[PDB]
RNA sequence: AUU
């Protein structure tokens, strides 16, 4: 339990854990469980998104007027949807804001979409990414920690197939929900991490964040063995809960950068493009209407 | 045409939350308090959060009682004034903000509520250099 | 995972 790292929005996992070929294990947290103190009123997930998107704040993401941001795993068992509202406040105005959800939820988005996620089509590419969802099922740990493929499946293909060059995410991750496949397209990005919020640092969530989408491996990683290391960074790496970063949002606000959309084509794509996506200074997709539904099972 | 004449007598939400309140009954929970620095404009409904140091942001559609509640908003369009924006609600009401939000209008000349930081109507101030 |  660092005491420096206390008045951080939280912690990014060291390179150095990345480069091991550490063997999968149990993750056993030093404070497992433990509750942070949270302001007045505040409810963990507002808590939680604020310092995902402090620590958002910090990298090179592209930010175009007309942003498109995408949140799934927005709902929650109260109905609302406290991480959209944080995302809402944190991106500028006019950024196009969806969110879904297996269960009905009352949400701050420009449009929500209800059901599995494996159910939502979009004709268009997105800027940004944010992933939140999680199994109930894996709370019954009926076999051993493999990787994990259901709503993790349709997200590496959203990834590959409807984010923009350029384009970055934040999925959420556990020690059991996880997926070999996500791991490996971290490897996709310009720069990627697993970010531990200060507020929930006795949980084994993470964020893993991929910074500056380049379409194609710039690293070969293996998703089970990334997991292993990430797992040990946790285990030897106690992180004290802490929730001092949530009491000063004088530069919370992401700042509008007017990041270039351009439409070019594969073969266009060179070490120029490349090294200017990798910077936060360019963003790869067209700029058509956006479109976007979720499937209804037709049945008597 | 004769369903909105039914409506018109008798599903009045909005009146039957505030008979609810009279009888005891515990607010509607849940609403989305946001994290700001409390030194905003204190304007009513903003597309930011703009709490003043007498006032909590929170989510608009979390304290609306017709997104909450899944009825029909009360105009023409179902138009929501909330959903996608922040409203400013006073600390001492916080414990209820879809009950502040129903009870008290925006002034539509300063965007402050009526009664709780709206200052059109007060006396001419002297001038000041 | 929805302190
Ligand atoms: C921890 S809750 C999300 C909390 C929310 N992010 C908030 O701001 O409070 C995880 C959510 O993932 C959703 N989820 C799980 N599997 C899903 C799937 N296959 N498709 C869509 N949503 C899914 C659940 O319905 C649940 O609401
Ligand atoms: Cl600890
Ligand atoms: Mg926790
Ligand atoms: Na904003
Ligand atoms: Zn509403
Ligand atoms: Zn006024």
């Amino acid at each position: 339990s660092n005491s420096s790292q206390a008045w951080q929005p939280g912690v990014a996992m060291p390179n150095l854990y990345k480069m091991q070929r550490m063997l999968l294990e149990k993750c056993d947290l030093q404070n497992y469980g433990d509750s942070a103190t949270l302001p007045k009123g505040i409810m963990m997930n507002v808590a939680k998104y604020t310092q995902l998107c402090q620590y958002l704040n910090t990298l090179t993401l592209a930010v175009p007027y007309n942003m498109r941001v995408i949140h799934f795993g927005a709902g929650s068992d109260k109905g609302v949807a406290p991480g959209t509202a944080v995302l809402r406040q944190w991106l500028p105005t006019g950024t196009l804001l969806v969110d879904s959800d297996l269960n009905d939820f009352v949400s701050d988005a420009d449009s929500t979409l209800i059901g599995d996620c494996a159910t939502v089509h979009t004709a268009n590419k997105w800027d940004l990414i944010i992933s939140d969802m999680y199994d109930p099922k894996t709370k019954n740990v009926t076999k051993e920690n493999d990787s994990k493929e259901g709503f993790f499946t349709y997200i590496c293909g959203f990834i590959q197939q409807k984010l923009a060059l350029g384009g970055s995410v934040a999925i959420k991750i556990t020690e059991h929900s996880w997926n070999a496949d996500l791991y490996k397209l971290m490897g996709h990005f310009a720069w990627w991490t697993a970010f531990v919020t200060n507020v929930n640092a006795s949980s084994s969530e993470a964020f893993l964040i991929g910074c500056n989408y380049l379409g194609k491996p710039r690293e070969q990683i293996d998703g089970y063995v990334m997991h292993a290391n990430y797992i040990f960074w946790r285990n030897t790496n106690p992180i004290q809960l802490s929730s001092y970063s949530l009491f000063d949002m004088s530069k919370f606000p992401l700042k509008l950068r007017g990041t270039a959309v351009m439409s070019l084509k594969e073969g266009q794509i060179n070490d120029m493009i490349l090294s200017l996506l990798s910077k936060g200074r360019l963003i790869i997709r067209e700029n058509n209407r956006v479109v976007i539904s979720s499937d209804v099972l037709v049945n008597n | 045409s004769t369903v909105l004449s039914f409506c018109a007598f008798a599903v009045d939400a909005a009146k039957a939350y505030k008979d609810y309140l009279a009888s005891g009954g515990q607010p509607i929970t849940n609403c989305v308090k946001m994290l700001c620095t409390h030194t905003g404009t204190g304007q009513a409904i903003t597309v930011t959060p703009e709490a003043n140091m007498d006032q909590e942001s929170f989510g608009g559609a979390s304290c609306c009682l017709y997104c909450r509640c899944h009825i029909d908003h009360p105009n023409p369009k179902g138009f929501c004034d909330l959903k996608g924006k922040y409203v400013q609600i006073p600390t001492t009401c916080a414990n209820d903000p879809v009950g502040f939000t129903l009870k008290n209008t925006v002034c539509t000349v300063c965007g402050m509520w009526k009664g709780y930081g709206c200052s059109c109507d007060q006396l001419r101030e002297p001038m000041l250099q």
